């Protein structure tokens, strides 16, 4: 009953996020998973890394995947590093103090682009949903948000406080104006989506999906549809994959590069005006040797552009950044898909590549794995033995977290650890079994054709004298270690492809996991078929035995750990967990508490006697693959498909009242303004408008009208009965102001009429008892304006009725043939007359 | 030109776009099967007469040489085949197959089946040879020898056509019943079953895009589907009684279908231009929609109205008309430029505008805007033109009674405001 | 005459004659109209 928290991380040199280069080559900032690495290129050592406050594995850690690092961007003048994580959160660190200082979460998806001016202290964020959000660092709030796209944001360029240009996967370019805070122009970039956007002040480069870049002209012209942005050029044939990023550099000649999806990054050069002149005069020679002129205006694209060269990297790429000096050498820092960093250099003399291929140097690959780890072992609580797919076996130590040596063996499937001499024994996907060292020379043996197909598992006794392997040729081969060669004592032939082998710790039982979903259990000294475990509905993938050889754990492809007893073969417990498929279970070396790791990226730590999940662990996000426990102490090691290795260590006014208050406010304001105007006429001080009006941007007469519209029409008569006569007088003054603001009058003519007539019909006695010439003149003006408005609408209606009746009668005159006989005409109209159905009782 | 083996003892050449006919004679009995090389100038004719003859073609002086003659056997030659050509212009051989149970492979003779055979297809690599019959099977053998490589076994009640998907290298067979079967050369097992057809297929072929199979049909129809899942993409019904023949130009995807009757049609691929015109309409639409929004926000009620009437966006149209009325509250009824635009409106736009105006005339809050636009239509259009527009009388019959109801309501409202007048009367009497 | 449901599929016509096209709505108003249609169809 202890807790477990993670305390380490390995193997992740660079993951799915951009890389930011810093000069003094300088250093590079790349991304681990919920972590950011920074290192020199000269030596490649972790000079710093940024964690968070609480470690994952604590009870206060939320039981979900912590989001990855998805984008990061630094301002060196302000020494700040903003970072966007995939659940939409923006953090900012320093590099000196390297601590979080403020936090943003406006978006609800992954975060794709971060463009920020520490000069302007403005951070503009484009996420994986369709909104772009402009934050202010010194304001620490969400300043505003431009949301008009419909898929995502992947191209992005801001200029001053004026313009913002973004390209989104609903494959279009939108030009936003920031002053009016809205999108002015739109152009469809490509047929499908479009990703890359590079902006020099004249030309603009937009890639598509089909090896097609488009060259655009940009202005500040006053036209509505064109003028701002035009479509001068189309250029073809970069590479058949998609173009992902366009980055643009200067010194004067200038360059840029298109980062594709495949192994290639293509660098292009844009030339100068004298080469423009030479090209146009040579094409003029081609002209003399108008339709040909516009053909030249079509070839304008290749006339401007110039393919400098390509960089054919290794297997795949992720991102890149420019590093150029002297206009004679240009360099690219590149992060690949697998965990490698490469520094590529090119010498040139402003015309020519001066090389058949770019030179590849300053490559960082050591502390990573370069592919995914399939198997994991531990060595006497001192070392770790990882192995992966590209032949890379690797030996790590827990103290200084680095490697020791590296081998090549092919597609590796299982590594085990002979403690005698600390040797490593690996079985591959080719049917072979190799054996390497750590202190002496690298390789000892490659037993070739140990089996005819892929062996699947391997183990060995606590004595270290006999090995057992299980292979998909229906074969279980028992080997002995002779003095340092290996012979095969015995070969057992079975019926199905064996998927796992496990020898009991106390040299008692041999468990075999067969693809026909069963577990055989043999006696180790006799091979006499002591037991069979049955009923997993899917092939069992992992078997382990307790320290006293009494409880078997078996785990299969249908998400349920089954605990069986070794005294009779009775299943003690079924236990459903791990929503995809459990790949490994491992006991503690002391008692019945085990760990389970699966294809849904959760490491669950169970008590066996209670059959309970003591702990859930949420280190990483992709599929877990391997797990191993310490022989004596009790640290845990889990390695996963994101090339990640984790090491775990233990520790309300009614209507009526609202109308009265709004009428109070409005008539107060109107009387104040009119008294000021009378004082202005006396002159021939402006009173300040009230807080609510200055806060909602409404004239007071529209404020009163709005509260009349908020009053629901079931309680309006009760409201106008509730208010007293002083507020009746204020109401009449308000309607006078409406009649002076005639357009409100015609837009809300019914409601104003109904309320006025009802108030006067209620209060007729006291209102006619009052003697007031201002009342007389107000009611005169209200009467005249009301008759004017209502007679206007009435004249419109009467004219329309007479006109439409004339039109319909004239068409009936032209196209309705009258039968002369009266009964026939009656029956004609009674047949062609419109009908309607209704449900009556008899 | 198109080569036709009809039910007449004369090969017929017709130009494809179509009236001129070239009739060439080589034998007394009617033609039965026809084949052509991939490059034009070589054709092979099998007739009901035992003679099978190969014609050289000559697009100089128009020659149709009958130069290769084959007497063969004492039955009817029912199918012919020649896959390829050597560079010098002598296609290597001709493999024909007969009314009786034999075939022959003659330079420029083995048992085949039980019943009559149906059709002969060739391999692109010029090595293997397919031949079916009415006995529910197909057979594939060598070209250098008559050794049977394999045999596709069985069906319900027969086979009608066989063909080779050249790119994917598949064996298609138009069945005797209402289906198509697709097999592969690896195991010769059932790769794809194509169903959904009505009576009988009688012809099956690949497409030039190497992904779509075409099946004709004796119920007078044609189906074109994707072979990846076997689901229909298009179905063409230009025919009336049957299907008998289907051929294809590869480079420009130009298929031609002919039946037992005289109707005779050519289809051409145009999906590229369809998608092109669609994307052009989309580009024009997004451009004028953005222009609509900018005009709407910046003012310009006339131009915003024009774009709203051309785009049919009734909510923005209603807001344009409401804002224009709110502006010209200060015999024009709107902005004068807007009035001129309405006077230069057109027919379908008049039907559209009066339809939407009837809709807004329904409720009592928007009846004012509806009355203004009706009055503008009346004050600036011709009444005879309005009466002669189709459907305008239906719309006017829908419009009138709501205007009568609104007239009575506003009349009653004025009748009510005379209480204001009465209050003035009594107040002035008191004072 | 009563204002029935719209003729085309790219339109939405409500019972008070306030027609709308599918091309002139934000996604928020689109979702709220879908919820209203959902509850009306869910009872009636």
């Amino acid at each position: 009953y202890q807790r477990f928290e993670q305390a380490a991380a390995f193997g992740v040199i660079a993951s799915n996020a951009n890389c930011v280069w810093i000069p003094a080559p300088g250093q590079l900032i790349t991304s681990a998973l919920e972590d950011v690495n920074i290192w020199d290129i000269k030596t490649g050592d972790l000079v710093s890394k940024l964690s968070d406050g609480l470690p994952p594995g604590a009870s206060d850690a939320r039981g979900a995947k912590p989001a990855e690092c998805t984008y990061l961007e630094a301002h060196k003048d302000t020494d700040l590093l903003a970072v966007g994580y995939a659940d939409g959160v923006i953090k900012v660190w320093d590099l000196m103090s390297k601590t979080v200082l403020l936090n943003f979460n406006g978006h609800k998806a992954a975060i794709t682009l971060l463009q920020f001016d520490g000069t302007g202290t403005r951070l503009i964020s484009g996420s994986k949903d369709s909104n772009i959000i402009v934050w202010d660092l010194v304001g620490e709030v969400g300043l505003y948000k431009l949301r008009s796209h419909k898929d995502s944001i992947t191209g992005f360029w801001c200029q001053g406080e004026d313009w913002l240009i973004s390209t989104s996967k609903d494959g279009m370019i939108k030009l936003w104006d920031l002053k009016t805070h809205q999108c002015i122009e739109t152009h469809i970039a490509h047929t499908g989506e479009c990703w890359g956007l590079a902006v020099k002040d004249d030309l603009l480069i937009t890639t598509g999906t089909d090896s097609q870049v488009k060259i655009w002209k940009l202005d500040i012209e006053n036209d509505k549809m064109g003028g701002k942005l035009t479509e001068m050029g189309i250029f073809e044939k970069q590479s058949k994959q998609r173009g992902l990023k366009i980055e643009f550099i200067t010194n004067k000649t200038s360059f840029f590069y298109i980062q594709n999806a495949d192994k290639t990054i293509e660098t292009f050069r844009i030339r100068k005006e004298e080469e423009i002149a030479r090209g146009l005069k040579k094409r003029e020679k081609r002209l003399k040797e108008e339709e040909i002129a516009k053909s030249i205006k079509e070839s304008y694209s290749s006339f401007i552009l110039h393919p400098f060269q390509t960089i054919r990297s290794l297997y795949k790429i992720k991102s890149a950044s420019w590093t150029t000096v002297s206009s004679s050498k240009l360099e690219l820092v590149l992060t690949t898909s697998s965990n490698t960093i490469e520094y590529y250099s090119i010498p040139y003399e402003k015309r020519d590549p001066t090389s058949p291929a770019p030179l590849k140097t300053h490559t960082i690959e050591l502390q990573g794995q370069r592919t995914d780890v399939r198997s994991i072992d531990i060595s006497d609580d001192n070392k770790l033995l990882a192995t992966a797919s590209n032949g890379s076996l690797k030996i790590w130590n827990i103290k200084t977290h680095k490697c020791i040596r590296t081998f090549e063996c092919g597609y590796a499937l299982t590594c085990k650890f002979l403690p005698g001499g600390l040797l490593v024994i690996l079985g591959t996907r080719n049917g072979e079994l190799q054996l390497f060292d750590l202190a002496s020379s690298s390789l000892l043996d490659t037993i070739e054709d140990a089996h005819d197909a892929a062996i699947w598992s391997l183990d060995l006794t606590s004595d270290g004298k006999r090995l057992v392997t299980g292979s998909a040729d229906k074969t279980v081969k028992f080997w002995d270690f002779k003095v340092l060669k290996l012979h095969h004592d015995t070969t057992l032939e079975l019926t199905d492809d064996i998927l796992c082998v496990r020898v009991s710790p106390d040299d008692r039982y041999l468990a075999i996991s067969l693809l026909d979903n069963t577990v055989k259990v043999f006696f180790l000294d006799s091979m006499k078929f002591y037991l069979s475990l049955y009923g997993h509905k899917l092939p069992v993938l992992s078997i382990d035995i307790s320290f006293d050889s009494k409880m078997i754990i078996t785990s299969s492809a249908d998400k349920n750990i089954k605990i069986w007893g070794l005294d009779f073969g009775d299943c003690h417990k079924s236990l459903f967990a791990h929503q995809d498929s459990i790949m490994n279970v491992k006991f503690l070396p002391q008692s019945h508490n085990f760990f389970s790791c699966s294809k849904d990226a959760v490491v669950k730590y169970w008590d066996g006697e209670k059959f309970e999940c003591i702990q859930k662990l949420y280190a990483h996000q992709s599929e877990v693959w391997a797990l191993a426990v310490a022989t004596d102490g009790g640290f845990v090691v889990s390695s996963s498909h994101d090339h990640s290795i984790r090491i775990w260590e233990e520790t309300s006014l009614k209507a009526g009242e609202r109308l009265m208050e709004a009428l109070d406010l409005g008539i107060a304001e109107i009387e104040g303004l009119e008294a000021y105007n009378r004082d202005m006429k006396l002159w021939q001080i402006k009173p300040q408008g009230n807080a609510v009006l200055i806060a909602v941007n409404k004239t007071p007469e529209q404020y009163i009208m709005d509260t009349l519209l908020r009053i629901r029409m079931s309680q309006l008569e009760d409201a106008l009965m509730v208010m007293p006569f002083s507020y009746v007088l204020k109401f009449l003054k308000f309607i006078d102001t409406v009649m002076q603001n005639k357009t409100l009058l015609h837009s809300h003519l019914p409601l104003i009429c109904k309320n006025l007539f009802f108030i006067i019909k209620f209060n007729h006695k006291e209102l006619v008892s009052q003697k007031n010439e201002e009342l007389k003149l107000q009611i005169n003006r209200v009467k005249t304006e009301l008759r004017s408005a209502l007679k206007s609408t009435e004249d419109d209606l009467g004219f329309n009725v007479q006109g439409l009746k004339f039109v319909k009668q004239q068409w009936n005159l032209r196209h309705n043939y009258e039968f002369v006989d009266e009964y026939d005409q009656q029956e004609k109209e009674s047949n062609s007359a419109r009908k309607r159905v209704f449900g009556t009782v008899i | 030109k198109l080569a036709l083996a009809t039910n007449s003892p004369s090969l017929r050449i017709i130009p494809v776009p179509p009236l001129d006919v070239e009739i060439y004679e080589g034998h007394e009995d009617l033609l039965n099967s026809l084949d052509a090389t991939e490059d034009g100038l070589w054709i092979a004719t099998a007739s009901k007469d035992n003679t099978a003859i190969v014609w050289r073609y000559n697009e100089n002086s128009c020659k149709f040489d009958i130069y290769a003659k084959y007497i063969g056997h004492s039955a009817a030659v029912t199918a012919v085949g020649l896959p390829n050509i050597v560079s010098k212009g002598y296609p290597e051989f001709l493999l024909t197959a007969s009314n009786d149970l034999t075939i022959k492979k003659w330079i420029i003779t083995r048992h085949a089946h039980e019943k009559d055979i149906n059709a002969l297809s060739v391999s692109p690599n010029d090595s293997i040879f397919a031949t079916a019959s009415y006995d529910k099977t197909c057979k594939i053998w060598n070209l250098e020898n008559g050794e049977l490589e394999a045999t596709l076994a069985n069906h319900k009640r027969g086979l009608w056509d066989v063909s080779f998907c050249q790119y994917d290298k598949l064996l298609a067979t138009s069945s005797g019943d209402k289906t198509v079967k697709i097999w592969s050369l690896d195991t010769f097992s059932v790769m794809k079953t194509l169903e959904g057809h009505t009576n009988a297929v009688q012809r099956c072929s690949f497409i030039n895009k190497q992904k779509q199979l075409i099946s004709c049909g004796a119920d007078g129809l044609i189906k074109i589907w994707d072979c990846s899942s076997g689901e229909c993409l298009k179905t063409l019904d230009g025919h009336n009684n049957r299907l008998w023949a289907l051929s294809t130009m590869n480079d420009g995807d130009m298929i031609v279908s002919a039946d037992a009757d005289g109707v005779f049609q050519f289809w051409k691929d145009c999906t590229e231009q369809e998608i092109e015109e669609e994307q052009e309409k989309a580009k024009l639409q997004v451009e004028q929609e953005q222009s609509l929004q900018n005009y709407m926000s910046k003012g310009d009620w006339t131009n915003a109205f024009l774009l709203a009437m051309t785009l049919d966006h009734p909510m923005r149209l209603f807001n344009v008309l409401k804002r224009a009325l709110g502006e010209s509250r200060s015999e024009v009824i709107f902005n004068e430029e807007l009035d001129q635009a309405i006077s230069i409106l057109n027919d379908e736009q008049l039907i559209l505008l009066m339809k939407r105006c009837r809709d807004w005339n329904t409720n009592a809050k928007t009846h004012t805007i509806a009355q203004r636009t009706i009055r503008c239509i009346l004050m600036h259009h011709n009444i005879a033109k309005l009466s002669e527009i189709p459907g305008m009388v239906k719309i006017v019959d829908a419009i009138i009674p709501y205007t009568q109801r609104h007239f009575t309501r506003v009349d009653n409202l004025v009748e009510q405001s005379y209480i204001l007048d009465y209050a003035l009367v009594e107040m002035d009497k008191l004072f | 005459y009563n204002v029935g449901k719209a003729e085309k599929d790219g339109e939405i016509r409500l019972k008070n004659g306030v027609a709308m096209s599918k091309e002139e709505l934000t996604r928020e108003d689109k979702n709220r109209l879908r919820r209203a249609l959902k509850r009306k169809r869910s009872k009636a």
